[PDB]
């Protein structure tokens, strides 16, 4: 039961930290729309300098608690999109999953 | 190996001791209130 | 709001209380074509050859053509009596599937829901993970697991012209003398409605 | 003979125990179209009007025709990585339904 | 017509108390007897 | 450049314990994660080095 909830743990912790990094990506993505609509210049590109160093700092604590499926990427952002689908792959299965399995494991010992 | 034959007999004791499904079959009271929730959800889904 | 709504554990318990009396046939010459014919088209539309394609489609048409010249002649073949009964009722338990799983759609949406509100709750920077969510205006539940498939089931369904097809054939052939020989006046009733069923659930 | 042999009411309870857990879906894309297609067949098959089913083959003909010559310009749909998954798993269901 | 709803408690009472497969599962030893027996059937049906 | 910086500016703050917890990951940062790092390199490794030596002869023996 302790290894689950090592997993769960684990999982909950890595995916909380990837959020911030798909917001981060986002207005990231708002930035860079706009200033390709524009293309005063040096001020975006400023911006896009902040954004980019939120982004690579969201993108190495992601990696410092992941083990595994991050491994491979790196803290870049060409390596935006499997982080985020990394996100999604969470939410939808491996957070319920684990989370299931441990509410039955902590059930099956106790009642 | 035997993993999928001990492993899988502890599925089907917590799933008899926690789905509800399992739960209300095993219940001693089980036809009436599956006659009732049967004839209360054939009329209406809302 | 005060009223009770079943979950996909009482529609489980249900089925099994069912299905525990007579139920209908499943090892039958009839969904032996079916499961025939469920493997014809998925390959011919899972190739990615596009000869194959056009292989295998063209003899449909040479299979197809042969059919009706037999036809033009008077070869018509009436199924039989039995035959056409053990067709109706594999076709009744085929389309009493398509309801199975409209509560367990229901239930992802509600721990998605149970889920999302978790992490709002349980993470520490609440002002992150809720502008993303807010400002935007998408689902905010997409739970992919089933619950898109019902997406893809609604798109389907929602499309005009087939589904006044199926209406217009069900009442054929729940008229058909030996369809109430195979079929009860519920089994029959709830066969002819099973459209309109689907759209209201 | 000294053996057990299973009945039909332990296959049926071995069936609710086995859906307890997760098991595939039946309200999807697929399996309507397999019951539109199944529907199809079984009202060709089973008027008695000669000329209908003249009709009914000529039509699929027909549209057969215009898909192959469609397919020769190249325009072949492979269906889908998650519509694949789904037709896999209804026609697992539907072959597995087979043996109950 | 509450014959379909009286009659109907019956008929999930009777099979309650009489067929294998519901009184197997009612049993509270249930996981057991199931898990022992389909790994049985799985492997022959001879 | 930058980026590359801050990013090695975070893997120190992966290890460190306390010594610039105060301290950001911002080029602002810079000299005050340099100080630590000459410390490191002056007083803490070398004192402390003596210190587990001592210890170990001390004790152990």
């Amino acid at each position: 039961l302790t290894e689950i909830h090592q997993e769960l743990e684990t999982a909950r912790k890595q995916q909380q930290s990837l959020q911030p990094v798909a917001l981060s990506w986002e207005k990231y993505q708002k930035q860079e729309r706009q200033l390709a609509d524009w293309l005063e210049i040096e001020r975006v590109k400023a911006e896009l300098h902040r954004l980019n160093i939120e982004l690579t700092k969201r993108m190495s604590e992601a990696k410092r608690v992941d083990t595994g499926a991050l491994v491979e990427a790196g803290a870049d952002l060409d390596d935006i999109p499997v982080y985020l689908q990394r996100l999604q792959e969470l939410t939808e299965e491996a957070l319920p999953e684990k989370l299931n399995r441990f509410l039955d494991y902590l059930n099956r010992s106790s009642d | 190996m035997e993993e999928n034959t001990r492993q899988r007999t502890e599925n089907y004791i917590s799933a008899k001791n926690q789905h509800p499904a399992w739960i209300l079959l095993a219940t001693r009271r089980a036809p009436l209130v599956l006659s009732c929730l049967k004839t209360l959800f054939e009329k209406s889904h809302d | 709001d005060g009223r009770i709504f079943a979950t996909d554990a009482l529609e489980v318990a249900i089925t099994f209380v069912e299905s525990l009396d007579n139920r209908f046939m499943t090892s039958t010459a009839s969904r032996l074509s079916t499961v025939q014919r469920e493997i014809e088209n998925l390959e011919t539309r899972l190739n990615p050859n596009p000869a194959n394609r056009v292989a295998t489609l063209r003899r449909r048409i040479s299979e197809l053509e042969r059919e009706l010249q037999e036809a033009e002649a008077g070869h018509i073949e009436v199924l039989e009596t039995h035959q056409a009964v053990e067709h109706i009722r594999d076709v009744y338990n085929l389309a009493s599937s398509l309801r199975a799983d409209f509560r367990r759609v229901e239930d992802s949406w509600r721990e998605a829901d149970r889920a999302l509100r978790q992490s709002i709750i349980g993470e520490q920077y609440h002002r992150g993970d809720i502008v993303e969510r807010l400002l935007n205006d998408q689902d905010a539940l997409l739970n992919t697991p089933e619950g898109r498939v019902f997406d893809s089931f609604q798109q389907q369904l929602r499309q005009s012209s087939e589904l006044k097809a199926m209406s217009e054939r069900l009442r054929v052939i729940l008229s058909h003398p030996s369809a109430s020989d195979a079929l009860n006046r519920l089994q029959r009733h709830d066969l002819r409605w099973l459209v309109k069923r689907l759209v209201d659930e």
